[PDB]
């Protein structure tokens, strides 16, 4: 309910995109405009701020933003 | 320029007109874009020199390309060398700053540039000064290269000129304040062909590239004449396939269409090809990639392997040619077990004909070849660049001695099987022992709590400098340093002090620094941190 | 080198020890520091030359300086030349990358940089790769520069080599992408010096350098040799004075304590000094400043003309010497009053000894000197920069024709008088006329609701480019572009259209990119806006 | 009272410097750190937030914000 919304707010702020067309279907990627390292910085920002601890061990095979959503 | 027509002169235009075969219907290949014969080649080769003529192109100017790999760049790749200029291949992975740099250093007159490198050509097209004219390379009708080819006749007569006249320029981003450009004459390129044929292609049975291959480059062909395979293949006169922009599917697609057999790659695009989905069922058995990028892991090796694939390694940089070194391995070789053959081709190689090198210390002593004693590796070789464009200091540093030193820190085999253990730059000096941070990476990276590792140097009173990691820790694993010190001297089989660990005050820091190349900025990490 | 001592080479050893006058008990001032005698500069220099012997500077190295006006410039201004180096002289006004990439491209071997400048380094020290030794300049006896000359000999044998061997070189920031290397050797700047003495010393009793002044640069001495005013100062054998860091405060009590009668300064320094407090009460009655930085406005010249200020303009750049032209007046134009002689006194000035300038078209057709016609300024002399450093393109743009293209538009009067309108890249190319924008600049200045005014071109289908205004309001005055534009009608003394007033299309944008020189960047400026 | 406050709180936001060692006697220049165009820069800013209409012309004569922060 509330989880979810903030998630599509991080990749969002970084990367200047509004949370509308951002959601848990738009992916790490294309739609966004984002680079290796902007897309790493994007998964480390989701753990400096819901906490988590990703190994990019997940992240190696995450690649619809949504799949770390609900991983939350 | 002075004929004398007995005395004949090493050119790429002999490459391209005395080929080891020439069939007239062998087909090109543009990625499910364009189709045509080695004919249709010729001719447009020739119209290509006509329309650089026209454009006032002369013996010593220089063109620049920044296009994907396609037919197109193939005919760059031969009718600008023969009218006499320098083809100048721009690297579309460095940042706009860098290629600006370049440009301006090179002095290019023309550049061809595709529609989709546009962005980049919109922030540097004010301070540029030196180019005349630009042509947008496009996918379809409307491509202004095939306008202006399509207006010219397919007849030209090539010049005769030295063959020390220089054919291509190219800028190597290494460890070095700013761009470094290497040149190649038209009889290194020429040789180097000749050399590398006559080494690959005599083999027996095993990694071999003959006149009934399928060639297609997975070598993105702007950085070091995507190691001169193009050239190698129009001279056996093969059939040739062009994917464009790398896609795992499309080249998987084009694997299993175009029935190719022989291509070259890096670890990560093979990696990324063969965890590929649309791959687990399409046959593999008829493929032979080399890996030269850098470092092919044993791991990938065994799993390609495992799928049946010829894959070896191969050894080079911008400065050797490129090609200096190939994993050939003798017939006894190929009754060995999975494990073992993927070994013997992850090596670096045995050097290719007409190749000496050793390995020496800062005071140029040639160590033994033992397997065990690891020293710089220098090389003489036909096809070397004699010095950096528009540089001295550099180099004079890059042949000291009489030798091209190539940065790296090898061990040779008694057999002749080089093993090379990392950078010169790279290293690990405590006190008056020498070891690498590449193995120490990898010791910490088979933690279970490490993403990617990083290992560099820290200055100290008495022992010199020690060595220090940075790596990014995993899922609720808060292991501090104490963790992974505790790991690392859980391991075997090291020097130094006890177990060479003393001194290594581990850390984790969340973001590591990665150059355009992908790679991990040391230099940077270092100023960062100390 | 064979000497052939009957065959005289024109070296700056041969300025330093034999002068026009040498007077061992005068003196050399840096300001509230130190001061000692010509003997005592005379034995430092030799010194100087021992330690950079020393330290291994051979007949072609390069040894580069970071510093403030001080005695300590004015001793590598001769020693480093006279051993047969080159003198690299480093703007500290660029940016950090535009100063790497100078070191990177002039290749130096050894810097001399002040504390001051060295968070400068701090950014930039990594990416250097070419400099073996760093020299901390300081202005107490902590300095490096100090400690290694007060360890050498004051005897020195001075090597003789041809005149044609390169002394100094700097980079300028002209319009291009990227800095140019602009160079001089010995017998170009003993002829600069020599020309210069005879042009303005011989002056009948107005703006003239003789034996009795006193000389202290307000110029930053690392832009154009500071004028080539510390050579011809030392050659006179005159008491010098070095300020340091530019203060008005400081200025200004030099000025009175020293006694000081020559200086040379840009219309922004003199300015400040003119409007600072503390100048009310200083006597001004014996100073002899030329400006020559650029445009003197007639409004200074008239306050400074007020103070009783012997206050002249010159002309040059990077490229020429750098001095080309200098005002000089007739004793009949010393009876004028206060307003006829600022205008005379505002003008680009007549064409020193052995210097050939004309204007020219862009078809280079030598326009006739009638005070109205305006062309580029095409120049001949005995100390131009011959091409830039590493360059080809730009350097034959520079000398096309056989003259050295200076990039000014100017208009020469009949008796000689040269008045420039503006450079030739700022021109507006209204359908087929020429334009400048620097009246119109000041034409729109003119406002009272303006506080800087920048006029850039904007291109038209049936007209051409046509001018646009981007200007900063004032106070309370919300003024559109209506206003501006009616304010501008309101004028006089036009052609083209009417009062050329008819596609102006005045604007008013709040910030105004400026450069590190202080200038404002119009390729910028027009890169944002169009 | 208030107004005052605020226009420490401007030059100061900027330039990363806080509002204690900030004030009216507190320069456009030295202690802030600041350039040519940074001090132009931040006397833009005064109108931009306060909206007035600075003519640079009362700038060449003010070199301690105190006279500008009292000119509102
Ligand atoms: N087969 C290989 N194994 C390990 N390193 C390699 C291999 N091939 C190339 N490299 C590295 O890639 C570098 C090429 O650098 P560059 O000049 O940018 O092309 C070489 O200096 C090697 O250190
Ligand atoms: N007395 C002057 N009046 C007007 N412009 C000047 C004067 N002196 C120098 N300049 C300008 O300053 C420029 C020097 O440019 P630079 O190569 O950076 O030294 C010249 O090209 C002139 O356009
Ligand atoms: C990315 O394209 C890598 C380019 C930078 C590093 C150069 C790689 C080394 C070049 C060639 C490796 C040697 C293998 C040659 C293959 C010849 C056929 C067997
Ligand atoms: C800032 O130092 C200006 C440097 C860049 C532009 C060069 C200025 C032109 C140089 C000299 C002007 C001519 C006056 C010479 C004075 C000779 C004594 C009368």
């Amino acid at each position: 309910s509330t989880i979810e919304e903030r998630v599509k707010k991080i990749i969002g702020e970084q990367l200047g995109v509004k949370q509308e067309e951002v959601t848990n279907n738009a992916s790490f990627v294309e739609d966004l405009g984002a680079d290796s390292l902007d897309t790493v910085e994007l998964v480390m920002a989701l753990e400096e701020e819901f906490d988590t601890e990703i190994p990019d061990e997940e992240a190696e095979k995450i690649t619809t933003v949504q799949a770390a959503i609900d991983y939350i | 320029y002075v004929n004398d027509p007995s005395n004949y002169q090493l050119l790429i235009k002999n490459l391209l007109f005395s080929p080891v075969a020439f069939n007239p219907e062998q087909e090109i290949v543009y990625a499910n874009h364009r189709r045509h014969s080695y004919k249709t080649f010729h001719d447009r080769v020739r119209q290509f020199a006509n329309a650089l003529t026209k454009m006032g192109v002369k013996k010593g100017d220089t063109v620049a390309v920044m296009d994907y790999d396609s037919h197109r760049y193939l005919e760059c790749y031969f009718a600008i060398p023969m009218i006499g200029a320098k083809l100048h291949m721009i690297n579309v992975r460095l940042s706009p700053e860098q290629i600006l740099y370049t440009i301006d250093h090179a002095e290019d007159d023309i550049i061809l540039i595709h529609e989709e490198f546009l962005p980049i050509l919109d922030q540097i097209k004010g301070r540029i000064d030196t180019v005349t004219r630009y042509v947008v390379l496009r996918d379809d009708e409307e491509c202004e290269y095939e306008r202006l080819l399509e207006q010219e006749s397919t007849e030209y007569n090539f010049p005769d000129f030295d063959e020390n006249t220089v054919a291509t320029t190219f800028y190597t981003t290494g460890t070095t304040g700013f761009p470094k450009g290497v040149f190649f004459t038209h009889r290194q390129l020429v040789l180097h062909t000749m050399g590398i044929l006559s080494t690959i292609g005599t083999n027996a049975s095993q990694g071999r590239l003959h006149q009934g291959d399928i060639y297609m480059p997975i070598t993105p062909m702007f950085h070091v004449h995507a190691w001169g395979l193009p050239y190698m293949a129009t001279m056996l006169g093969v059939k040739q396939v062009y994917p464009g922009k790398y896609v795992p599917d499309v080249l998987l697609n084009l694997i299993e269409q175009e029935k190719v057999t022989f291509s070259h790659c890096v670890p990560t695009i093979l990696h990324l090809l063969l965890s590929s989905p649309k791959s687990k069922a399409m046959d593999f058995s008829g493929w032979k990639v080399v890996i030269g990028g850098a470092a092919l892991p044993k791991a990938l090796c065994k799993s390609a392997l495992e799928r049946d694939i010829d894959v070896f390694a191969g050894y080079g940089m911008s400065e050797t040619g490129p090609i200096l070194s190939i994993v050939q391995l003798t017939p006894e070789q190929l009754e060995l077990d999975v494990d073992q053959q993927a070994e013997y081709r992850s090596k670096t190689g045995k050097k290719v004909a007409l190749v000496e090198a050793y390995i020496v210390d800062e005071d140029m002593n040639k160590l033994p070849h033992d397997g065990e004693t690891a020293g710089e590796i220098v090389v003489r070789a036909p096809w070397l660049t004699p010095n950096y464009y528009k540089d001295n200091k550099n180099s004079k540093a890059l042949w000291r001695g009489g030798y091209l030193h190539t940065g790296d820190v090898a061990h040779i085999d008694d057999e002749g099987f080089i093993k090379i253990t990392d950078r010169v730059k790279d290293m690990i000096k405590i006190s008056g022992e020498w070891v690498s941070s590449l193995e120490l990476e990898d010791i910490l990276h088979q933690h279970q709590s490490v993403s990617e590792v990083a290992v560099i140097g820290m200055p100290h009173n008495k022992w010199g400098e020690v060595p220090l990691a940075l790596v990014t820790l995993k899922e609720d694993a808060q292991v501090t340093e104490k963790e992974l010190l505790g790991f690392a001297k859980d391991f075997i089989n090291k020097g130094i002090l006890a177990r060479e660990a003393l001194l290594l005050k581990v850390k984790i820091v969340d973001e590591i620094a990665k150059t355009s190349v992908g790679k991990v900025d040391k230099k940077e990490l270092r100023k960062l941190h100390l």
